[PDB]
């Protein structure tokens, strides 16, 4: 296949993704899910996570990291700890609304894909790091959670296959920086939001130093529907190494602001037409769009012309998928007041533990405010680039990576606009 | 620790007292300032012996290797959990 | 906005605090979802239950979480200034949370921030004088399709314009409660314009399941 789009609805995974069905066991089991659980449980962590490799699913977290090479590093006899499923679900990632949505209105999903997971990792069961501020969502994945643990699909003899499992919530506090991993897993254990320098990796020490696989929400929520399915419906989808389905939140300046289910390598310019309505004012109206949320680079136009929304062909187009989290910009839009928002966030987001991203995006931030203002000198530019060099790479978790990467695509791409706010700056200033 | 990487010798500290003009430290020993730089104990204790000094050696206290682990902050059972990080 | 305390009158170590009794149940609740030994973990929760017990919290609830889960009361205060949404002064009773990152920030959300400090008379990171309203500035809530959103308490109000807003606030000074979503005409996420996708009917139990199961 060549050109990728145009999902059909029997290819969705997360329907009921708008609330329109019913949420709960008797609409969630209506729709396929808890559907032979017991039949999955019972041919073993291998096969589940042959499942899940031979399907090609990535992080849907937004790194891409292999999800069935990920979840066999937990394939490994004990030593005497538990071992847990730990489900990211905090989903601060400014443009990125869909982990909320699945929560919200497929919990049951959810529920069936840490039982699943946490089978295929032989976890003891599953903490599910909720964000605080997803109350309501919080509170509708207890009622999914007790409405399972009612009908006997999850805890003791789950689904009735002889296997143990619990699902925790945990919910946070307000912190970003609470959804990177090893900050989640000290977030769980009673302390400040802090990322672990890795090794230990969390499948050597992770939750109470037990092993421990952080996965999204969505990269399990769409494990059941991979084990019935099977790994050759879900690869079939996408370009290779981009296998699968993939939600989508395009927000900003689109006439119809949505999240969506849609096929990996869709291009970027039919999906904002297609499913949200397309740029306002017209795709030449169209300025910018930052791809993946806030920490992917932006990019321009001519570039977003033929692009293509998986992993590997916004790696080159110098940028990341990420979350999947389209944010569009129009060409009424005050770009540097729009990065330097982004970058005014991530230094409210950030945990302070090492120097490049306590200092560094600190000192980022006062740049790009004065760059808003243009009150600055075009020495400064490449300056700031080689500042944002220095957190790139030298911090302990990826926001120095995510705070350091939009400032680097708005130098890249609108270094003029940057060199006439300054120069403009100074001759109506001097 | 790259002051810890020769051998010094040094004397014992004489008296200093007080000039009664300006409360200078006036000193009375000429060997109170003489510190000399060696590359081996060996070295020291060859030229104080050529020398006529009385020396006394003091041994070269390295620091013994420690057992680190960053994992070990973080132990599931241990007492070496941080408490904070 | 400071990161450290001052015993104030109002905000001792002798401040009047205690869990109600159900409170406690729900406390021995937490502590049992973590592990023998990890009792620290629930440092988070029950801290946050203090807060839905009093509404902000002083150091007495601080130094009460620290008592009743044996852990220093240094590593509670660690946790109760490094989270955005524990209160260590007393808000009002209703607390705006306005998002003005950038997906909202595109989306015209400082239209609605001055509208909610031209409506109370206050403005951002000040309270209403009869202690009902807090207007406060927050990152992103993870709404960003329903930009632009606010948060009361608990509750995302969405798709917001200055005249909803408005009649958000004005039914919250009228002792009700409004209604959780978005204020303009869909429902959750979908497309605006209609569905653009799960038009058909879902499949059901045994669609597409391969064989061998
Ligand atoms: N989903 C969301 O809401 C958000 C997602 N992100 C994305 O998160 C990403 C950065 O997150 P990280 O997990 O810190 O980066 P990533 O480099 O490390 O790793 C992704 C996963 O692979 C595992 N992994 C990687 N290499 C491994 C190895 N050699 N051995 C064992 N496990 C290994 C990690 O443990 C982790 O679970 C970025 O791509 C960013 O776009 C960022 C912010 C919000
Ligand atoms: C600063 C930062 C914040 C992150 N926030 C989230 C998040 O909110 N939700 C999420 O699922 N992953 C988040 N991640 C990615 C996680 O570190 C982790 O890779 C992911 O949650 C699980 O991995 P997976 O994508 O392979 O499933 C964040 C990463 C960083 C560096
Ligand atoms: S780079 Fe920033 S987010 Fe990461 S450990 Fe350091 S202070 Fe924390
Ligand atoms: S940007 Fe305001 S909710 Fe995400």
């Amino acid at each position: 296949k060549t050109s990728f789009g145009s999902l059909k609805d029997e290819d969705r995974i997360f329907t009921n993704l708008y609330g329109r069905h019913d949420w709960r066991l008797k609409g969630a089991q209506s729709r396929g899910d808890w559907y032979k659980t017991k039949e999955i449980l019972l041919k073993g962590p291998d096969w589940i996570l042959g499942e899940v490799k031979t399907s090609g699913l990535r992080g849907r977290g937004g790194a891409g990291f292999p999800t069935g090479l990920k979840w066999s590093f937990m394939n490994k006899p004990s030593d005497g700890r538990p071992k847990y499923l730990v489900v990211n679900a905090d989903e601060g990632e400014p443009g990125t609304c869909k982990d909320r949505e699945i929560i919200r209105h497929d919990p049951h999903k959810l529920v069936e894909g840490c039982l699943v997971g946490g089978r295929a990792m032989g976890a003891r069961a599953a903490y599910i790091y909720i964000r605080g501020e997803f109350y309501n969502e919080a509170s509708n994945l207890q009622v999914a959670i007790r409405e399972a643990y009612e009908a006997g699909l999850i805890g003791k003899n789950a689904c009735g296959s002889g296997y143990d499992f619990d699902v925790f919530v945990v919910r946070g506090a307000g912190a970003y920086i609470c959804g990177e991993e090893t900050a989640l897993i000290e977030s769980i254990e009673g302390k400040q939001g802090k990322p672990r320098l890795k090794p230990p990796f969390p499948a050597d020490v992770g939750v109470f130093g037990c092993p421990t696989t952080v996965a999204n929400v969505e990269t399990v929520a769409v494990s059941p529907t991979i084990c019935r399915r099977g790994g050759a419906w879900f690869a079939s989808f996408g370009r290779e190494r981009n296998s699968g389905t993939k939600l989508f939140n395009i927000s900003g300046h689109v006439n119809n602001p949505c999240t969506v289910e849609e096929e990996m390598s869709v291009p970027l310019k039919e999906l904002i037409e297609k499913h949200a309505g397309g740029v306002t004012g017209g795709w030449d109206n169209l300025l910018a769009v930052i791809p993946g949320g806030s920490s992917t680079p932006l990019i321009p136009k001519s570039v977003c012309e033929t692009v293509l929304m998986d992993f590997d062909a916004l790696i080159q187009a110098q940028t990341g998928l990420g979350t999947a989290a389209v944010i569009v910009m129009d060409r009424s839009t005050d770009i540097v007041k729009a990065i330097a928002r982004l970058i005014e966030f991530y230094k409210h987001e950030s945990c302070g533990q090492c120097t490049p991203c306590r200092e560094g995006v600190d000192w980022m931030n006062k740049v790009m405010a004065r760059f808003v203002r243009g009150d600055a000198r075009p020495a400064e530019i490449d300056s700031l680039w080689e500042i944002s060099k220095q957190i790139e790479g030298h911090t302990i978790c990826a926001l120095g990576d995510g705070a350091a990467w939009p400032v680097q695509g708005l130098i890249r791409h609108f270094r003029p606009e940057l060199e006439e706010r300054m120069q403009r700056f100074a001759q109506q200033h001097q | 620790v790259n002051n810890t990487k020769k051998w010094k010798m040094e004397f014992d500290t004489r008296e200093r007292w007080e000039n009664p003009l300006m409360g200078w430290a006036s000193t009375a020993d000429p060997l109170s300032n003489l510190v000399l730089t060696f590359s081996t104990k060996e070295d020291a204790i060859a030229f104080a012996e050529k020398n006529g000094w009385s020396y006394d050696v003091e041994e070269r206290k390295v620091p013994k290797p420690k057992s680190k682990s960053y994992g070990a902050n973080f132990s599931w059972n241990k007492r070496t959990r941080v408490s904070t990080k | 906005a400071l990161f450290v305390h001052r015993d104030t009158p109002k905000n001792n170590p002798e401040t009047p605090f205690d869990f109600t009794p159900e409170n406690y149940k729900r406390i021995e609740a937490i502590v049992k979802n973590y592990p023998e030994g990890h009792k620290a973990a629930a440092v988070l929760p029950v801290l946050d239950l203090a807060q839905r017990q009093n509404g902000w919290l002083p150091i007495s609830a601080m130094n009460k979480v620290a008592e009743i889960l044996q852990v220093p009361p240094m590593r509670v205060y660690e946790v109760a200034t490094f989270y955005t949404m524990y209160n260590r002064k007393p808000v009002g009773k209703y607390h705006i949370q306005v998002c003005t990152t950038t997906p909202c920030m595109l989306r015209n959300s400082d239209s609605i921030l001055e509208a909610i400090q031209k409506k109370l008379g206050i403005k951002v990171g000040e309270t209403t004088p009869d202690k009902l309203f807090t207007l406060i500035e927050v990152e992103c809530l993870g709404a960003c399709v329903n930009a632009p959103m606010v948060q009361i308490n608990d509750n995302y109000y969405e798709d917001l314009t200055p005249k909803d807003i408005e009649e958000i606030i004005d039914e919250l000074k009228a002792g009700k409660i409004p209604k959780p979503g978005p204020r303009s005409g869909r429902f959750s996420c979908e497309p605006a314009g209609g569905l653009t996708s799960l038009t058909e009917p879902p499949k059901g139990p045994g669609f597409g399941v391969q064989a061998g199961l």
